DNA sequence: TATATACTAAGAACTTCTGACTGTTC
DNA sequence: GTTCTTAGTATATA
């Protein structure tokens, strides 16, 4: 969808006095939980999305504010970039002493009708003026039947949310909890996109994660040649990052006011201004100095044109895993440029899929830059699982490298091990065995650095010193493979460390 | 400060810092007047109010420091 | 490690002729020695070099005499290169009409070294004499000689304007007394350092390879916790970045010190100028706001780690992980440290075992501590010197993007036609840059790539002697040796034409 | 391997 | 002589007046 | 034109 959009999910929460006070047992509390998962989720999003939107706004209460004046509806935090000064708002929420604060703030839970519920919330997305994305509008309740008694109220809630349903806005409902009543054909069945007392779709709105996304996007767009007639245009996609964590700003120390730095460059002799035209690149080689112009500086680099240049094809057997350079990116057309290209990328790929064979390149990612040499490794597409993509079909962008890089080793020998220690060691890697997943592990440097932000941006007691994966389970590793370790000391050590 | 942060911490784990508790101040703008802090006010302290604990230039510690009263 | 360096060029008289479908010997072997020296300029290895000019019209040497070392201009002693060394001899040397001896010049500087390579700290010397082998010589020192280049550690190579696969009886019976002489020094294998003039140009025109040493890093291959080996990371591949990289200098004036690079930090209101190192405290972006992070907090709630920390969290097929998901900076080398060889015979096991059963080990990688740690492949190697492991970050789960990518089989408005397939296949077969050979499936890599110099530096050392061996003249373009060294092998380009012919009549090309 | 005058 | 962080430096994916509409009027 | 996104270019520690 279009980039510059934005997701846009608003909170809405049945303030009733239903599940106010529900606690039919006392290990949990539905708006002690319906605000968990508003909280959980939020920071999460700060995180993740920080350029979305969010907003909450609970219908039934007692006061009243809204954009249209209306009875019973709340909008408790508008629809805005997410923030810590929201985050506190909802915290301020939490608790038995909280619930007081709540009630006896905005009230019991009165009387109510989600017909004009969704009116105030189709307002809120109508209001603010970034395009969005995507919209997703949150229930929380367990009011299965919002009224039995006033069927002119439904039959407006079935017209007015058909209405939201079309003009772009969709609606989701957990099913929280409740004693029976845990049914969604009873009149949710024509709004939402068997059942049960709780639901599923809340237990990952807890998940708890820092990641973060970038949308669709190309790094550069480039036109590959076949030669210097056939050109094809090819989108450089970015499919691994190594995300670092968000550069920091300056802060002024006491009004926490941004720095603007102000770097510059002027003489020592005199107390004049060097302007860019006025310095000039050096170096010292052979006792002697040179001199460049800082625009020759750059000059010395401009190679080619940007593009790829396919020259010949290879086998992928020759193309060899033992010489990575940088983090791979990956080939698929962009109809815009050339227009009906896709076609013969989509014969290239083919083509070479069948054959089992390289496509090598040069690759100039835009001016200045030196080219390198490139493999266009096709990939085949994977669905098997559940038919959702895994492997986007297309090329590889195999970086190949350069003579200067292959850092010639320190030679030493070496020295067979006897089949007997292999043959036990056989056993020793099978039992080891974990099945790996892409995205298995986290950084704990990301993950523990966000972590504290949230910390310090909440006034918390103590940071959550997340334990991550990436340390390894000690006593795993000597309890699921035995002593063997003593085996293979008396097999091959000597006494000496 | 009027309640702890870790940043207390920090600057508790920054001793450069003394952190100073809420209601002597205001017992200082209720005196109209600053009252000079005595660690009954304060949580933690870099030592150079310690070795003011005399009022004046001779301790370290406490069990020590109490004015005649209940 | 150290280097000697002395050249020996003759400047007589036979030289200045030759057939005029080849440029003579002289000129030819003097652009040799030319970008001799550039190469050794270019690179700051701390080589020192020294000249021998000998068959001179007069006699400029330390052992001068009537007879005895006679038609010698030691250019220059054994110093280290540079650039007016390398301007004066593309100047200063002259065409000769007198003929001498090169064992002459060899025991010049054979004297040289003696007196010199000594003087200082030294480790290896080299001799190296071009000539044309038309001198007369008598074989009463060679003997010597060459017990001196035993002793003294000198490596003598000749190279001579003929080819070893028309030369006077002169030349000929003089290359039968170098072919003697260097079997004399090393063995049978003295026939390599019979060098022609040609393929000299071939094996130099490049510019100086950027060598680039790695650091004996050991630590404890640690699996599970009670099994520590010791382990050696080495290097296989990084992106080489410059060694020296620009000093900005002022204009008019070529002096560094001139130049201030200061930063001054202000406040948006009034431009009122903060005070630069200790009023900044650094905040981060959360949402909205801004957090008023520190340093102190920093290195006070930052993740700390034990240290090397290299340990196994397991193993897992090789399909389980995958080429593209590769997230390196740079490719490790995984090697024992050497001199406990049971630990060696036990990684041998190791590696072994993961290649028979294909087995890949997932390994938690630190190179120390305040260093962000690190998780991925630990990928073993044979080589029939020596097996090998190698380790490559893979990514973190929020290292990891996903996207759609709308599929290509649903090309019901693209459309493969069968034309197009069976043209795109005569393409990939046709240009197919690597075609097996010798019937040892070693496939026409001709482009290796893995050989081939990084372009980059080539064309910045080729503008740094540009505009060094000149004043201010305008930059050359790419010498044509780059492109024909950076394009393909003439012949694939050549069996391309009729392919990507009738590529152009199967395809729309819009604008 | 190439060495010395190579190298 | 490493690797880590900062920086700054640049490139790209995000605006650019004109047309049509509805009233309003007669 | 604005903002962004890289990179890469720099510096600093044992």
């Amino acid at each position: 969808y279009k980039y510059s959009g934005r997701d846009s999910l608003i909170f809405l929460v049945d303030a009733s006095k239903a599940m106010f006070e529900s606690q039919s047992e006392d290990e949990l509390t539905p708006f002690d939980m319906s605000i968990q998962c508003i909280q959980s989720v939020y920071i999460s999003k700060i995180i993740s999305s920080d350029r979305d939107l969010l907003a909450v706004v609970f219908y039934g209460t007692e006061k009243d504010k809204n954009s249209v004046n209306f009875k019973n509806i709340y909008v408790l935090q508008e629809l805005d970039n997410p923030g810590a000064k929201r985050i506190l708002e909802l915290d301020q929420f939490k608790g038995q002493q909280g619930q007081k604060r709540f009630q006896d703030m905005m009230g019991h839970g009165s009387d109510y009708s989600l017909s004009e519920v969704l009116w105030v919330c189709a307002n809120l997305f109508s209001d603010v003026q970034f395009k969005m994305s995507h919209k997703r509008i949150m229930l929380f309740t367990n009011e299965d039947n919002p009224h039995g008694n006033d069927s002119a109220k439904a039959s407006r809630a079935r017209t007015k949310a058909g209405d939201l349903r079309d003009t772009g806005i969709f609606l989701d409902l957990m099913h929280l909890k409740k004693p029976g009543g845990f049914d969604i054909s009873l009149f949710y069945r024509d709004i939402i996109s068997v059942h049960f007392e709780e639901s599923s779709k809340l237990e990952d709105l807890l998940r708890k994660v820092r990641a973060k996304e970038t949308r669709k996007r190309a790094l550069s767009r480039l036109k590959l040649k076949l030669n210097k007639d056939i050109v094809i245009s090819v989108g450089i996609y970015n499919l691994v990052q190594k995300a670092l964590k968000p550069p920091p700003i300056k802060l002024y120390r006491e009004t926490n006011e941004p720095v603007k730095t102000k770097t510059r460059t002027f003489n020592t002799s005199t107390g004049g201004l060097l302007l860019p035209s006025d310095t000039k690149r050096s170096q010292i080689y052979g006792s002697r100095q040179i001199i460049l112009e800082k625009e020759e500086t750059e000059e010395l680099k401009r190679f080619d044109d940007p593009g790829l240049m396919l020259m010949g094809f290879k086998p992928l057997v020759l193309l060899k895993k033992h010489h990575y350079l940088r983090p791979s990116l990956f080939v698929y057309p962009e109809e815009s440029l050339v227009i009906g290209s896709s076609t013969l990328f989509s014969a290239l790929l083919i083509k070479c899929l069948e054959k089992e064979v390289a496509a090598l390149c040069r690759y100039t990612p835009r001016r200045n830059i030196p080219p390198y040499f490139v493999a266009l490794v096709p990939q085949e597409e994977e669905l098997d699982d559940q038919k959702i993509q895994v492997t986007p079909p297309g090329f590889q962008l195999v970086f190949l490298p350069f003579a200067d890089d292959k850092r010639k080793m320190p030679f030493t020998e070496k020295i067979m091990a006897t089949p007997e220690q292999v043959g036990k060691m056989k056993a020793i890697v099978e039992k080891l065995r974990f099945t790996y997943r892409s995205d298995s592990f986290e950084n704990p440097v990301l993950q523990q650095h966000f972590r504290n932000l949230e910390a310090l941006a909440l006034d918390l007691m103590e940071p959550e010193q997340a334990v991550d994966l990436t340390l390894p389970k000690v006593e795993a590793m000597n309890k699921r493979l035995g002593s063997l370790v003593d085996e293979f000391k008396e097999l091959v050590y000597p006494p000496d460390y | 400060a009027g309640s702890e942060n870790i940043r207390v911490k920090n600057i508790i784990l920054s001793n450069k810092h003394d952190v100073v508790k809420p209601a002597w101040l205001l017992e200082c703008f209720k005196t109209k007047s600053f009252v000079p802090w005595q660690p009954r006010f304060m949580i933690h302290m870099c030592p150079s109010t310690k070795e003011h604990f005399a009022r004046e230039y001779d301790c370290y510690g406490d069990s020590y420091f109490i004015d005649t009263d209940l | 490690n150290k280097a000697a360096v002395v050249l020996c060029m003759d400047v007589g008289f036979t030289m200045s002729n030759s057939i005029p479908g080849i440029e003579s010997p002289f000129e030819q072997a003097k652009k040799v020695i030319t970008m001799f020296v550039q190469r050794q300029v270019f690179a700051e290895n701390k080589d020192e070099i020294a000249l021998v000019l000998f068959g001179t019209d007069g006699t400029d040497n330390p052992l001068s005499g009537g007879d005895q070392y006679q038609n010698i201009t030691v250019h220059r002693h054994l110093m280290l290169p540079d650039f007016d060394l390398l301007e004066d001899i593309e100047s200063k040397i002259q065409p000769g009409s007198q003929q001498a001896d090169f064992l002459d010049a060899l025991i010049v500087s054979m004297d040289v070294i003696q007196h010199e390579t000594i003087g200082k700290k030294f480790e290896k010397r080299h001799i190296e004499i071009f000539t044309d082998l038309s001198s007369r010589f008598s074989k009463s020192q060679l003997d010597i000689i060459i017990h001196s280049l035993k002793k003294c550690d000198i490596s003598l190579q000749f190279f001579l304007p003929f080819s070893l696969g028309g030369i006077t009886e002169q030349q000929k019976e003089g290359l039968e007394i170098v072919k003697m002489v260097m079997i004399s020094l090393e063995g049978e294998d003295g026939l390599d350092e019979i060098y022609s003039f040609s393929e000299s140009l071939r094996k130099l025109c490049v510019f100086k390879k950027i060598e680039r040493h790695s650091i004996h890093w050991p630590c404890r291959l640690t699996i599970g916790s009670n099994l520590s080996i010791r382990i050696a990371a080495y290097k296989s591949i990084l992106q080489e970045r410059v060694k020296k990289t620009w000093t900005v200098v002022d204009a008019k004036t070529l002096k560094k010190e001139d130049i201030q690079k200061e930063t001054v930090y202000c406040l948006n209101d009034d431009d009122e100028t903060e005070v630069l190192k200790e009023d900044i405290i650094q905040g981060f972006r959360y949402g909205s706001d801004i957090v008023p992070f520190s340093k102190v907090d920093e290195e006070q709630m930052k993740y700390k780690s034990e240290g090397k920390c290299f340990s196994v969290l397991g193993f897992c097929k090789s399909s389980q992980v995958q080429r593209r998901f590769f997230m390196g900076n740079q490719v490790l080398k995984v090697f024992a440290a050497r001199d406990d060889e049971a630990a060696a015979v036990a990684l041998s096991s190791l590696i072994h075992a993961l290649d028979d059963l294909d087995m890949v080990a997932i390994v938690r990688y630190a190179y120390d501590k305040r260093a962000n740690p690190q998780v991925g492949v630990a990928f073993p190697h044979i080589k029939h010197n020596y097996e090998c492991l190698v380790y490559v970050q893979l990514p973190f789960m929020e290292d990891l993007r996903q996207y759609m990518f709308s599929s290509l089989k649903n090309s019901k408005k693209y459309a493969p036609t069968e034309a197009q397939l069976n043209a795109v296949d005569a393409l990939i077969d046709s240009m197919s840059l690597a075609k097996k050979d010798e019937k040892t499936d070693t496939l026409e890599d001709l482009f290796p790539t893995t050989k081939i110099p990084n372009p980059r530096f080539q064309r910045l050392f080729q503008c740094l002697l540009h505009r060094a061996l000149h004043p201010r003249e305008p930059l050359p373009p790419i010498q044509q040796h780059i492109w024909n060294m950076l394009n393909p092998p003439a012949e694939v380009t050549t069996k391309s034409q009729i392919p990507l012919s009738k590529i152009k009549t199967l395809f729309p090309l819009i604008e | 391997k190439p060495r010395g005058l190579f190298s």
